[PDB]
This record gives C-alpha cells, structure tokens and sequence, in this order.
C-alpha cells in the first residue's frame, strides 16, 4: 500500500519499456544516456517533501503523481495505462543493483537491462497482439479420455481469431505423451499456435527431446520451473515468466492484453482475464457464451480503459 | 559458375516462369565507378595542395626558385608546408609540433648522399633537416617529359572491352605533374622521419641499409587509409639481375 | 524540401462506374502472370543494379527470405468479402 | 478457373487505380513526365494521391490519409540507397519524404518484356468460328503494365511508412536492417483487409545457384 | 559496468583536479 512517482521520458528514443527503481539516486548507477531506453520509470513516494519539490522543479522530464495501494502487477498496468493513454507496455528492466524488494511482483519476465539491445521488433502480427492462453488436461476438452471437438465452429473459431490477432498458447499440464497423441489426432496444432506441456507440477529448487514422434518441431519441455515461493501450499500458477520467455523465443515482445482459459482459477494470479471452463462430458457446443464474454474483454479498452 | 538463377510462381502453382543471368558486367560496372570516384578524389587532392601551395607568393615559376640557388628561405618554407600537408593527410587534426625546426641545403655532390635528397638528424639538441638543391634540380631536368605514350592492357575482350564503352595564372600541366615528384618523394622521406621519430636509431641504421623490412613495422601502423600507390604494378624485369 | 504542394487533401472517388467497367472489358484477355512478370523482374534486377553500383554486400538470402515470401493456407472454411454487385 | 472472378476483382482493383489516375489531370504518359524536370510538384502530388489510395484501400473506414506531408524529389544516386527508392523521414516536427525519380525512371525504362508461350485460354473452332459465321478507348498490354509497376512499387514504401508512423525512427531503423519483420504475415487486425493486400496473389523466390 | 559509474567518478576527481589548476 503506497503512494507512487513515475517518470515519462520527453523524447521516446526508445518505446514502451519502463523501470522499476529503488533510489531516486539509481539514475547515479544508470549514468549518461541510458535513461533515454526507458519511456517511464516508476519509483515509491518520496518521504521527505524535498525530493517530490526538487523533482517537480526538474524540466528534464515529464512526470505523474499517484496513488497505488493496490499492491498488484495487473491493476498497476491498468493504472499506468490510464495515466498515460497508452494500450501497452513494455518489459520491466532490472539490474544487479538488486532492484526494491517489490517482490509482490515476484512473478514476472524481469530485463537485464543490456538486453535492451537485444529488443529487436517482430513479424509475428501486423497489430498488437491480444494473446490467450490454455490447457488440455480438463480445458475445454470433453471430459471423456477420448476427447472430442466440443464444436467444430470453435475448431474454425480457432482460424478466425487470426482476423483479431488473438494468440493461441496451449500449456497442457498434463506430460508431453497425450499430446503427442492429440497432434495426429486433431490438426488442432493446424489451427492453433503455440503448445507446450508438463506444467503439473513445481520442483524442490535450491542454490544447493520430443521430435522423433513425426520428425517434429517442438520443444523441449525444459525444468524451467523453480520453487518461486517456497511455502506450505499446493499452487501451480500458469508463469508469466515462462510464457513470456517463450513469447520472445518467438521474438513476440509486446500484447495489448492476455487472457488465461481453464479449469483451475487458483492458477490465476491476477491475469487479465479468467475463463474457468465448464467441465463437461459432452460437447456442450457452450463456446458461443464464451466468445461474447471474450469479445467484451476486448472492446474494454475500446473506451480506451479497461474498467 | 555464378549462372544466377530465378524462379516465380503465382499463388495456387498455377504458373512458374524461370530466369537466369550472371553477375558478370555488373561487377564490371561496379569496379568502374569505383575506380572513377576514387580517382577523382586523388585528383581533387592533388588539386588542393597546389592550390594551397598558390598563396605562397610565386613571384616565379616553381622551376626557376631552385634554378636560383641565393635563396634559402623560400625553398625551407615550401618543404615545411609539404610536410605539414602530408602529416594532415597521415592525420585529420591540423596542428604544430616541437616549435623549432631548421633546415640546410646541401650544394656539394661530395656533400650529397646515395638514393634519398633528403634526411633528418633527429635530435641535435633539436630535429634538423638536410636537403640536396643540385640533385632536386637534376629532377628538374624535364626535358625528359613527354605524354604521347600508351598504356598496357591485357584480356580486353573479358576485362576491357567492356570499358571500352564510356566517357592570369591559368598554368599548364607538365609542371604540375612534376609536382607529384616531390610529393612522392617527400613521402619517402616521411616515412623513415616518423618510423625514427617514433624508434629507435636501430631501425634508422636499418630503413636506411635498405628500406625493405619496414612493412612489419607498419603492420598494425598505418591508419588504416590508402596512399599515393593505385596502379599495382610497379616493376620492371628482374630475373635478368644476370649476376 | 520545396517540392511539396501539400494540404491537397481531397479525398476522390470519381464514380464512372460503368464507364470504366466497359473500359475494363478490352484488357481482359492479357495473360496476367506472364505479364506480371515483366515487373517483377524489373524490380528485381534493377534492385540488384543500384548495390554494385554502390559497391555494396548484398544478401540474396535475406532478399529471398524477406520479399514475396509465400505464407500457407490451412484453413478448411469460407470468409465474406467485398464485391460490387453491379448494374 | 474457379477464381478467375477474383483475378477480375484483381484486374478491377488495377482499372480503379489507372482511372484515379486518369480522373487526376494526367497530362502526359507518366514516363515523359517523369523524364521532364518541372511538374515535380505534379508528379510528387501525384504521389501524394497515390498514397491516399493505398491508405484508403487498406483502411476504407478512414477517409482521410493525412492533412499534410513533404516532398523532396533527389537527383544523384548519392542521395538514396539501392532497394529503397524512397525515403520516409522526420525533421525537428516535421514529417517529409523524399525519392529517386532517376532509379524510379531507369526502373520504367526495363519494362521490354512482353508476351511469350504459356498456358492460355482456350482457343476453339467452337468459339472462334461462330463468331465468323456470325454475331480513345485503347491501353495496350504494357502500356497498362507500366501503371501496374508503377502501383506495385509503392506498397513496400507504404508498409515503411505506417510501421514508421506506429513504432518511430528506432523501429524504423529496424524494418530497414532487416525487411524479415515482413516475412509471411497476414495476422494484422480486420480493418487491414491484409488479405486483400496484393502481397498474397503472386510469389518468387530466386532459384539459389549453387 | 558496475563499475563505470565509478570510472567517471575518478574522471570526476581528475576533472576537479584540473580546472583548479
């Protein structure tokens, strides 16, 4: 619970990017130039009066003034788009000036800054991307070991979201074998974008191949998962980190907004959007429900606001 | 075999059409153009020194100052500028270095030395500089010039023949010409004055029993920026050495 | 720059529906492809000139990798779009 | 072919260009112009439309292309690059572009090609015969060929443009080191009629030797 | 570098060396 400053850098020689700092003095470790990468930059209210003075006596750059008690990655995005008019937003730098210990935003793609350089742009879509994400174990499939097309209007609605540029990201948790039986199955992979598997579960971390099916291309479903958290409980959020690790492997570095769809809402920390999926033993054909509720997600920022 | 070859098809395979060319003549143009340019940008240079040499006030031709041999002063002040000319061409930083030079003019052949008119003690206390007036005169003796002459070629067909198809003060040129002389020459002399300047009278006794080895010094020397030495052949026979 | 006579900012349409749906009519017969393809090879080797005329690289790679690069169609359905119904 | 009305909508999207052109003062065959040193005002308005046109084409829904822009035609391979026969740039505030009437003529004066043996249309005594027995107006084949080249040219300078226009100078410079960000895509938003866009009907690639 | 900043922190003293002088 804090108030909240935020720098707009005046000239946008590099776009979308923004920082997170501990110190006003950051900019000492940051020095000439580099402060120029990162369009705004976002830092605790001052305590002392003095320093939001001198601040807004700084001509070097434009800035914003606000209250964000709201402790949360999403709802801070949804606040920062307010104050700047703007859909998107780009990757959070950090460096090993360890960063403020905000680590309620703990899970998250984090940018070592030099890789700023490494920010090429990409092919993937002519607009920004919306992005929608999935599971195969108990999502959306019927519930019965031989799953069926719920509908085959969702199996062409699957092509017709390429019109919107919606992205499709399957993660099964579920292990690599049933999917690797649904590829042959279904060309659902011939109307769908992205998949990976083996999410179940996360691994005891501490400091102390799957092409030969059909000659495929398709990764290897790395241990790239840690504890993240290290606590008594049973959660297995779907990762921003992994998932935006993956977006840029495909060189995929910016979305409008991003949607989770699947059985489990316990998973969703804080996404956008959250479509727990009716389990179901039948084709329910139930998509066309789910459609509107998603196209209305999308028109939210018609008005240039979510809500 | 370089035989580049092209294929377009329209959408739904309904037709491919195919093409092929090499890029021979287009290389040729390329080379054109680039020796063109490069050319020109040494004739401009040239260019630019004479004119810089123009104010220097010629109340004579340049042959008739060494034809004089009264002068001195005229004479050091055209070498100090040469110098400094190509020391700014060495280096793009117009500048001055130690503030006192001096200069003698040799008049004896049994004062004059083999193959270099010129040379520099480094350091008698100061750097001097040393220079033959008789034997810049016998360069001057231009009654040798002569332009009606012609060129050798070689494999026109492939390499030429494709050339083959493109096109008061007011002084003459021979004089100018016969500048680029001690232009080349005064280069010859840099090189040794900076190679010593910058080492050791070792490697000025060596430079001097032959010229010859410097190149590995100039290995990781030069500035990475061409002089004066375009057309690459330079020789003569040389099996017939007939010791 | 001089050479702009901007704030032109008609937007036209000049509606000789008809009129050039006839006019369209005498063109018909001319194989598209094989004339399509007088441009696109004069695209090309022009493109190709200018570089050695600069002296420069050149990726025929990426030229190819980049320039008329075919997508694939996948789908096993059907899209509305537009067409005049004329007359 | 089963297409062939789309080839004609094709065909009819060409008739619509030539007859803004038409409609648009033309005085003279383009290339006479573009060989003439004044009327650049002309020829830099009419690219002026031209843009319009493709801005509209792509995005009907919005009428207006833009208020104002700025026009430099350039004399000397010195000021251009090879690939690029226009230039998109900003100054200080102000948006302005520029081109190579030179290259872009050179590029018209290679348009020789005309018909040689390929697949065609059938020809029958059916046909023909029947109508023996019985029952200015003129652009010739590369006449019009000449405005289609002309047309297909500047739909790479467009894309430049709008992805200027969306991601600044940086990505600019990035579209430029490498056009891949091109590569096989159709995924854009509705409004782009990306589709439509004349970068899907016909493909090539250079058959790599060696 | 980590360090960089402080590389132009003995630019720093040398300039303030410097201009005194």
């Amino acid at each position: 619970q804090s108030k909240w400053i935020c720098l707009r850098l005046n000239d946008a020689i590099i776009k979308r990017h923004v920082l997170v700092l501990s110190e006003y003095a950051d900019l000492k470790y940051l020095g000439f130039e580099k402060y120029k990468f990162f369009e705004y930059v976002i830092f605790q209210f001052c305590n002392d009066p003095q320093l939001c003075k001198i601040i807004e006596n700084n001509y070097n750059y434009c800035m914003q003034i606000f209250k964000a008690p709201a402790d949360d990655m999403r709802d801070i995005r949804h606040n920062i788009k307010r104050a700047f008019k703007t859909p998107v937003l780009g990757h959070m730098c950090v460096l090993s000036n360890k960063p403020p210990m905000y680590s309620f935003l703990k899970e998250w793609f984090l940018l070592p800054h030099y890789k700023v350089v490494s920010l090429k742009s990409e092919s993937l879509t002519w607009g920004f991307p919306h992005v929608v994400v999935f599971d195969l174990d108990s999502t959306l499939i019927t519930e019965e070991e031989q799953v069926e097309i719920r509908d085959p209007f969702v199996y062409d609605s699957l092509q017709e979201l390429h019109e919107m540029g919606c992205v499709l990201v399957l993660w099964s948790y579920g292990s690599r074998d049933h999917v690797a039986h649904s590829m042959r199955d279904v060309d659902l992979e011939g109307y769908f974008d992205i998949i990976i598997s083996e999410g179940s579960t996360v691994q005891e971390e501490r400091s102390d191949i799957v092409d030969y099916n059909l000659k495929k291309r398709f990764i290897e479903n790395k241990f790239v998962f840690d504890i993240h958290n290290h606590r008594s409980d049973n959660n297995i959020p779907k990762s921003p980190k992994i998932v935006i690790k993956y977006l840029s492997d495909k060189n995929v570095n910016f979305f409008k907004s991003i949607t989770l769809v699947d059985d489990l809402p316990t998973n969703n920390y804080a996404y956008d959007f959250y479509v727990k999926v009716k389990r179901c033993p039948t084709p329910v054909q139930d998509w066309e429900h789910y459609h509107n509720e998603i196209i209305q997600n999308i028109m939210d920022y018609e008005q240039y606001f979510i809500k | 075999c370089n035989k580049v070859r092209t294929v377009t098809e329209i959408v739904n395979s309904d037709e491919k059409i195919q093409k092929t060319y090499e890029l021979a003549e287009f290389d040729l143009k390329n080379l054109s153009s680039l020796e063109s340019y490069e050319t020109l940008k040494i004739k401009l240079a040239l260019s630019k020194y004479m004119a810089m040499l123009s104010t220097l006030e010629m109340t004579q031709p340049l042959l008739e100052i060494f034809r004089n041999k009264a002068d001195t002063r005229q004479i050091a002040a055209v070498v100090f500028s040469t110098l400094a000319f190509i020391h700014n061409r060495f280096h793009p930083l117009v500048t001055n270095f130690t503030n006192k030079m001096e200069f003698v003019v040799t008049e004896t052949n049994d004062t004059s030395i083999p193959g270099e008119p010129i040379l520099f003690t480094e350091n008698e206390g100061v750097l001097l500089c040393s220079v033959d007036r008789p034997s810049i005169v016998k360069m001057l003796s231009r009654e040798f010039d002569t332009e009606a002459l012609v060129n050798f070629e070689n494999d026109n067909c492939n390499v030429r023949i494709a050339k083959t198809f493109g096109a008061d003060f007011s002084i003459t040129e021979v004089e100018a010409t016969q500048y680029l002389t001690l232009l080349l020459t005064v280069e010859h002399a840099y090189l040794h004055y900076y190679i010593f300047k910058n080492y050791g009278v070792f490697e000025y006794c060596k430079s001097l029993t032959d010229h010859s080895l410097f190149t590995n010094k100039l290995r990781s020397t030069m500035s990475t920026k061409t002089s004066n030495l375009l057309l690459s052949k330079f020789k003569f026979t040389i099996e017939d050495f007939d010791k | 720059p001089q050479q702009y006579i901007n704030s032109g900012t008609e937007i036209p349409f000049c509606d000789d529906a008809e009129f050039l749906n006839r006019l369209l009519k005498h063109i018909d017969p001319y194989p598209l492809s094989r004339m399509y393809y007088n441009a696109a090879n004069t695209m090309f080797y022009t493109t190709m000139e200018n570089y050695a005329v600069s002296n420069c690289k050149f990726n025929i790679e990426d030229y190819n990798n980049i320039f008329k690069v075919m997508e694939n169609i996948r789908k096993h359905s059907n899209k509305n779009s537009n067409d005049q119904d004329e007359l």
